[PDB]
């Protein structure tokens, strides 16, 4: 739990492949830290797409943390097109998610001034 | 000095990232939790 | 304040030098691809 929170945050993909390993207990993968922010929610926030791109072959479902946010609004208030463009050729059904106060990403991405994004 | 600064923000992102390859190859073991 | 920015430019291009031997440098065993 605490191993993987910090190798997601941090892009250590190989230490992400040893643990994430004998793929049968999803409890790990969907469980979040005390803010509520499972590992792809930091993968996204610090903009390592490989890290989410391996996350999500094993399924992360999307869920939402402390405020309503979810990988999209972390990879848009950060501005990283390329982990946004690896998200939205998935569930699809994402991008018009809704946080505490009714932001989108496109809200987040625009307030931060990311025009690619 | 607008032109100047520019210049500083662009190396400073590419120092950035040089920063955050480092975090992601290094070597933790003792450290480790 | 001219001069302030020449100096912190002159700082910064040190710094990036010292990062790029730093990577060049380490140790890399785990996260080797």
């Amino acid at each position: 739990k605490s191993p993987l929170h910090f190798a997601a945050s941090y892009g250590r993909i190989n230490t992400c492949q040893r643990l994430l390993q004998d793929i049968s207990d999803t409890r790990l993968l969907n469980e979040g830290d005390l803010h509520g922010m499972t590992p792809l929610h930091l993968a996204a926030k610090n903009g390592h797409d490989k890290v989410v791109q391996l996350l999500l072959k094993k399924g992360a479902l999307f869920l939402s943390d402390h405020n309503g946010w979810t990988a999209l609004h972390h990879a848009s208030m950060g501005g990283y097109t390329q982990t946004m463009k690896v998200i939205l050729d998935t569930n699809l059904k994402c991008t018009d998610r809704l946080d505490e106060d009714g932001n989108t990403a496109l809200h987040f991405a625009a307030r931060e001034g990311h025009a690619k994004a | 000095q607008k032109y100047r600064l520019k210049d500083l923000t662009f190396l400073l992102e590419k120092q950035h990232e040089l920063i955050k390859l480092i975090i992601q190859k290094m070597e933790i073991i003792s450290e480790t939790e």
